[PDB]
DNA sequence: GGTGGGCGCCCGAACAGGGACTG
DNA sequence: GTCCCTGTTCGGGCGCCC
C-alpha cells in the first residue's frame, strides 16, 4: 500500500527546469504491476520532462529489477538535511527480557511523493516493440534512486513509529532505514503479542512486515552482525588473498580490516596503507612491501582465531584500555568485566609533521571518548600505558592546554615516555654553542654552522635547501660536535618551536636525526635570541654562514 | 494579531548548515524533556529533511541545581543576519548582577519565512533513531535578533525601574541583563530582587586588573639572563617604541658562555631602569573600533596561571590580563581554559559591549571534546585554535 | 554499463595562517 | 610582494549498513 501519512514538500533548486533526455533492449513489464498499485500513474505528453531508464537485477538475484537514473533529477532537486546521523552499534544494546527483528516490505514504494514534484520524476519506456511513440509515467511514491528518498523515508518512518514509541515509552525499537529491532521488558508471549500490535501499527500506516520476521530465532540478523541472547559477532570476514596487488585491490583489504578491527583486537594497518602514498593511479599495481607483507601476514592471523562481543548495562561501568601497538598505531578495547570485550578499536591517525608518543596517546584518548559518547552516551574510564608522573611532566611543561580524563596506570609494554627533557637552566660546564644558518632563495644554496666559547667553528655549505632547513641543520651540527652536555643558542623560532615540543618522530629526516642526537645527550639547554640585532655571539655565526647568500 | 517584523540574511549569504555533535545521555534526555514542552506550549514546531539548514544544540546545567538550560550555538546563523550605543559607566560600578532573561523572548512570534533557518536536530544515543528536527516560531534565545526585536518592549518594561532608580545602570546583551550599582552588596541584591519582581510582568567591575609587562629584578646577571632580557625588551619594542636595548645588548659582545657573569654598566643599569618605567606608561594609540573583530588570546603560563590580551590591531592591546585558577593534584586545563574564556568574554562585553573572538591555545579535537561539559554562559564567542610560539609566552610571563 | 543516503578509514588536493625574507 | 612550513578542509577510493 501507499501510506496515509501527510506528504513531504520538495522543490527544485532555485532556478532549474527539471531533468529531460531519453534512452534507446527487450523491455520487460513490471511497470504495469505498479500502475494498478498506485505507485505510478500514466501521464499526458504535455508534461515536458523525461529521465532515462533501464534494467539490471537484484543485489540478491531473486528478481530481475527495474530502475531509473535520476542522476540528473538528483542534481537539480533542493538540498536536504539528511537525518541518519550514524550507524547503531550492537555493543550499545543493553539487553532486554524479550526481542524481535523485522523489516518493512517495499517501503520506499510505500510513502507518497509530493505531487507538485511527481511530474519531474517522469520517465518513459521506449516502445512496446521497438518503435511506436511509447508510454509515460510519473511516480506517486518515493523513487528507487532519487536523492530525496532515503532522508524523506527515514523521517516518515520515525514520524510514524512515533505513537508506538510513546504509547510505549519503553519498548525499544532500533530503526535503520527500513529495518527494525525490537526490545521489550515483557515475557516472550506478551512481547510476541506486542510485536503484533506493532506490525499492525505499521500496516495501518501502510508499511507491511512480511517474513522476514526473525522470530524465536537467535541468532537474530541485524546491521551486518549476528546478535545473540548474550553475545554478538560480525558475520565472517574474508580477506582478499589476491596474490598480486593493485591499489583498489588493497583498499579492498584495509577496509575489510578497519571493519574487522571493531571486534578483533590487535588489527593494525600502518604498512599496507602508506602504499597509497604518492600515487596518481587507482589501478596501478603496487609491489607488496617487506614490512608490509610481514604486517599483512600478522592480520590474517588474528581473524582465524574467533571472538565475540557483549552487551551493555547502566549498571556496571565502562572501561577503555589502550595499548601501544607499532609505529604510530594504537589499539583500544572497551569492556566492563575483565576479558569480556564490549567493543574494540584502532587509532593510527598521523596528525602533525612532528609529534611524540604522548600526543598520540592524547589523540587516541580523544577518539575513544567522543566515540563512547556516541555509542553508550557517556565518557569511559581509561587505563593507559603511561606512568601517572610522565603525564604530570608533560602537562607541566607543554605550552598548549592538554588534559586526559579519569585514568589509571596499566602496565602493558611498550610503556609511553618522553625520550628526553630540555633544561630549564643553562649548563655550567657545557660548551655554549651559537648556531645560525642562511640560504639564498634565488640560488637555493645555503649554509649552516656553529661557534662556541671554547672558540670552535664549523660551517657546512648545504644545497637545494630552504632557510628553515639550514637553521635546523645548524642545531644538528651543534648536537653532533658537542659532547654529552651542551647549551645552544639559535635565532630561529621555527626550530625552537619543533624541539621544545619533544618529538620522537617526524616526517623529516633532519628532525628524526636531531631527535637521535637529543636522546643520546645528557642535558640540553635550548635558548633563543632575536635575529640580526648584534648579539654575542649570534653575530659571529651569522656572518660565518651568510657570505654566499 | 501580535505583529511580526520581516528579517533576512546578509546579501548573497545562505542559512547555516552545521553538523550536530554527540551529546550525553543526560544532555539529550534533558533536551528531549524541554523540547517536548517547547513545542506543546506552541513555541517550536517539528520539521522534516526538506529544511536544508541546521544549527547545533547542547544543554547546560546552568546552576549547581537540577534545572537544565538549552542553548543553541547560533554563532553561525548569527553572523549572517542583518544588524545595526554603549553605557560607559557600567564597567566602573561596585558590583553587577547578571540576570538570564531569557524566557522572555518566546513572547514574540518569529517571522515565518525566517523560521526555516532556526532549525535544529536532537540526536539518538547509539543512533537508535534518525535525528528528530525542530524549528522556532518565536524569537529564539542566543540569536542576534531576539534582543534586537524585543528591546522596543524591554525599554517599555524597564522605563520606570530605570527612572525611579537613577544610580543603577541596566544593560542588555543577548539573553543576559547586566545591572550595576554602587549600592553595598545586600542593598544591591534587595534592589536586584526588586528588578526581578518587576520583570515578572556576581561581578565586581571596579576590581578588575591589568597585568602589565614586567622586567626581571635581580642582583646579578648572566649572559643568558641578559639575552632573555634583550629579547623580551626587543619585543616590548613593537608595543612601546619608547624602549631602548642597544646600550644593554652591548654587554653581550663577544661569544660568552651562557653561565658567565656580566656586570651592568653605568648606562646599562639605567637603560633597564628607564625601560621598566616606559612599561608603566599607558600604551599610546589604542582606540576601540566598533566595526572590527575583537581579538583575544591566551597563553598558559603554568600552575593555573593564564594570561590574556585583547586587541583589534596587533600590538595595540586594549587590555592585558592575568587570570589565576587552581594549582592542584586534580586540575583540569580545559576546564580552566573554559573558565578563562568565559570570564574574559564577560569583561569584553561589560566594557565594550561586544564579544571577542578567541585564539585558543589548544588542540581543536581536545577542546571540542570537552568544552561543553564545563560551560555556564548563555552565549558563545567565536574562536580559532592557535598554536602558540613558546616565545611569546615568556614575554607576558610573570616572575615571583 | 546507467541508482540513493549514511558513518568509518586513508590519502592527496586546495587552500588558510603565520614567520622569515629583498633591496 | 615572495618564499617557506605548518594546519585544515574537502573529495576520491574502499569498508559496512539499509
Ligand atoms: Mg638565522
Amino acid at each position: 500500500p501507499i501510506s496515509p501519512i501527510e506528504t513531504v514538500p520538495v522543490k527544485l533548486k532555485p532556478g532549474m527546469d527539471g531533468p529531460k533526455v531519453k534512452q534507446w533492449k527487450a523491455l520487460v513489464e513490471i511497470c504495469t504491476e505498479m500502475e494498478k498499485e498506485g505507485k505510478i500513474s500514466k501521464i499526458g505528453p504535455e508534461n515536458p520532462y523525461n529521465t532515462p531508464v533501464f534494467a539490471i537485477k537484484k543485489k540478491d538475484s531473486t528478481k530481475w529489477r527495474k530502475l531509473v537514473d535520476f542522476r540528473e533529477l538528483n542534481k537539480r532537486t533542493q538540498d536536504f538535511w539528511e537525518v541518519q546521523l550514524g550507524i547503531p552499534h550492537p555493543a550499545g544494546l543493553k539487553k532486554k527480557k524479550s526481542v524481535t527483528v523485522l523489516d518493512v516490505g517495499d517501503a520506499y514504494f510505500s510513502v507518497p511523493l509530493d505531487e507538485d514534484f511527481r511530474k519531474y520524476t517522469a520517465f518513459t519506456i521506449p516502445s512496446i516493440n521497438n518503435e511506436t511513440p511509447g508510454i509515460r509515467y510519473q511516480y506517486n511514491v518515493l523513487p528507487q534512486g532519487w536523492k530525496g528518498s532515503p532522508a524523506i523515508f527515514q523521517s516518515s518512518m520515525t514520524k510514524i513509529l512515533e505513537p508506538f514509541r510513546k504509547q510505549n515509552p519503553d519498548i525499544v525499537i532500533y530503526q535503520y532505514m527500513d529495518d527494525l529491532y525490537v526490545g521489550s521488558d515483557l515475557e516472550i508471549g506478551q512481547h510476541r503479542t506486542k510485536i503484533e500490535e506493532l506490525r499492525q501499527h505499521l500496516l495501518r500506516w501502510g508499511l507491511t512486515t512480511p517474513d522476514k520476521k526473525h522470530q524465536k530465532e537467535p541468532p537474530f540478523l541485524w546491521m551486518g552482525y549476528e546478535l545473540h541472547p548474550d553475545k554478538w559477532t560480525v558475520q565472517p570476514i574474508v580477506l582478499p588473498e589476491k596474490d598480486s596487488w593493485t591499489v583498489n585491490d588493497i583498499c579492498k583489504l584495509v577496509g575489510k580490516l578497519n571493519w574487522a578491527s571493531q571486534i578483533y583486537p590487535g588489527i593494525k594497518v600502518r604498512q599496507l596503507s602508506k602504499l597509497l602514498r604518492g600515487t596518481k593511479a587507482l589501478t596501478e599495481v603496487i609491489p607488496l612491501t617487506e614490512e608490509a607483507e610481514l604486517e599483512l601476514a600478522e592480520n590474517r592471523e588474528i581473524l582465524k582465531e574467533p571472538v565475540h562481543g557483549v552487551y551493555y548495562d547502566p549498571s556496571k561501568d565502562l572501561i577503555a584500555e589502550i595499548q601501544k601497538q607499532g609505529q604510530g598505531q594504537w589499539t583500544y578495547q572497551i569492556y566492563q568485566e575483565p576479558f569480556k570485550n564490549l567493543k574494540t578499536g584502532k587509532y593510527a591517525r598521523m596528525r602533525g609533521a612532528h609529534t611524540n608518543d604522548v600526543k598520540q596517546l592524547t589523540e587516541a584518548v580523544q577518539k575513544i571518548t567522543t566515540e563512547s559518547i556516541v555509542i553508550w552516551g557517556k565518557t569511559p574510564k581509561f587505563k593507559l600505558p603511561i606512568q601517572k608522573e610522565t603525564w604530570e611532566t608533560w602537562w607541566t611543561e607543554y605550552w598548549q592546554a592538554t588534559w586526559i580524563p579519569e585514568w589509571e596506570f596499566v602496565n602493558t609494554p611498550p610503556l609511553v615516555k618522553l625520550w628526553y627533557q630540555l633544561e630549564k637552566e643553562p649548563i655550567v660546564g657545557a660548551e655554549t654553542f651559537y648556531v645560525d644558518g642562511a640560504a639564498n632563495r634565488e640560488t637555493k644554496l645555503g649554509k649552516a654552522g656553529y661557534v662556541t666559547n671554547r672558540g670552535r667553528q664549523k660551517v657546512v655549505t648545504l644545497t637545494d635547501t630552504t632557510n628553515q632547513k639550514t637553521e635546523l641543520q645548524a642545531i644538528y651540527l651543534a648536537l653532533q660536535d658537542s659532547g654529552l652536555e651542551v647549551n645552544i643558542v639559535t635565532d630561529s623560532q621555527y626550530a625552537l618551536g619543533i624541539i621544545q615540543a619533544q618529538p620522537d618522530q617526524s616526517e623529516s629526516e633532519l628532525v628524526n636525526q636531531i631527535i637521535e642526537q637529543l636522546i643520546k645527550k645528557e642535558k640540553v639547554y635550548l635558548a633563543w635570541v632575536p635575529a640580526h640585532k648584534g648579539i654575542g655571539g649570534n653575530e659571529q655565526v651569522d656572518k660565518l654562514v651568510s657570505a654566499g647568500i | 494579531p501580535i505583529e511580526t517584523v520581516p528579517v533576512k540574511l546578509k546579501p548573497g549569504m545562505d542559512g547555516p548548515k552545521v553538523k550536530q555533535w554527540p551529546l550525553t545521555e543526560e544532555k539529550i534526555k534533558a533536551l528531549v524533556e524541554i523540547c517536548t514542552e517547547m513545542e506543546k506550549e506552541g513555541k517550536i514546531s517539528k520539521i522534516g529533511p526538506e529544511n536544508p539548514y541546521n544549527t547545533p544544540v547542547f544543554a547546560i546545567k546552568k546552576k549547581d541545581s537540577t534545572k537544565w538550560r538549552k542553548l543553541v550555538d547560533f554563532r553561525e546563523l548569527n553572523k549572517r543576519t542583518q544588524d545595526f550605543p554603549h553605557p560607559a559607566g557600567l564597567k566602573k560600578k561596585k558590583s553587577v548582577t547578571v540576570l538570564d532573561v531569557g524566557d522572555a523572548y518566546f513572547s514574540v512570534p518569529l517571522d515565518e519565512d525566517f523560521r526555516k533557518y532556526t532549525a535544529f536536530t536532537i540526536p539518538s544515543i547509539n543512533n537508535e533513531t534518525p535525528g528528530i528536527r525542530y524549528q522556532y516560531n518565536v524569537l529564539p534565545q542566543g540569536w542576534k535578533g531576539s534582543p534586537a526585536i524585543f528591546q522596543s518592549s524591554m525599554t517599555k518594561i524597564l522605563e520606570p525601574f530605570r527612572k525611579q532608580n537613577p544610580d543603577i545602570v541596566i544593560y542588555q546583551y543577548m539573553d543576559d541583563l547586566y545591572v550595576g550599582s554602587d549600592l553595598e552588596i545586600g542593598q544591591h541584591r534587595t534592589k536586584i530582587e526588586e528588578l526581578r519582581q518587576h520583570l515578572l510582568r556576581e561581578l565586581h567591575p571596579d576590581k578588575w586588573t591589568v597585568q602589565p609587562i614586567v622586567l626581571p629584578e635581580k642582583d646579578s646577571w648572566t649572559v643568558n639572563d641578559i639575552q632573555k632580557l634583550v629579547g623580551k625588551l626587543n619585543w616590548a619594542s613593537q608595543i612601546y617604541p619608547g624602549i631602548k636595548v642597544r646600550q644593554l645588548s652591548k654587554l653581550l659582545r663577544g661569544t660568552k658562555a651562557l653561565t658567565e657573569v656580566i656586570p651592568l654598566t653605568e648606562e646599562a643599569e639605567l637603560e633597564l631602569a628607564e625601560n621598566r618605567e616606559i612599561l608603566k606608561e599607558p600604551v599610546h594609540g589604542v582606540y576601540y573600533d566598533p566595526s572590527k573583530d575583537l581579538i583575544a588570546e591566551i597563553q598558559k603560563q603554568g600552575q593555573g596561571q593564564w594570561t590574556y590580551q585583547i586587541y583589534q590591531e596587533p600590538f595595540k592591546n586594549l587590555k592585558t590580563g592575568k587570570y589565576a585558577r587552581m594549582r592542584g593534584a586534580h586540575t583540569n586545563d580545559v576546564k580552566q581554559l573554559t573558565e578563562a574564556v568565559q570570564k574574559i568574554t564577560t569583561e569584553s562585553i561589560v566594557i565594550w559591549g561586544k564579544t571577542p573572538k578567541f585564539k585558543l591555545p589548544i588542540q581543536k579535537e581536545t577542546w571540542e571534546t570537552w568544552w561543553t561539559e564545563y560551560w555556564q554562559a548563555t552565549w558563545i564567542p567565536e574562536w580559532e585554535f592557535v598554536n602558540t610560539p613558546p616565545l611569546v609566552k615568556l614575554w607576558y610571563q610573570l616572575e615571583k
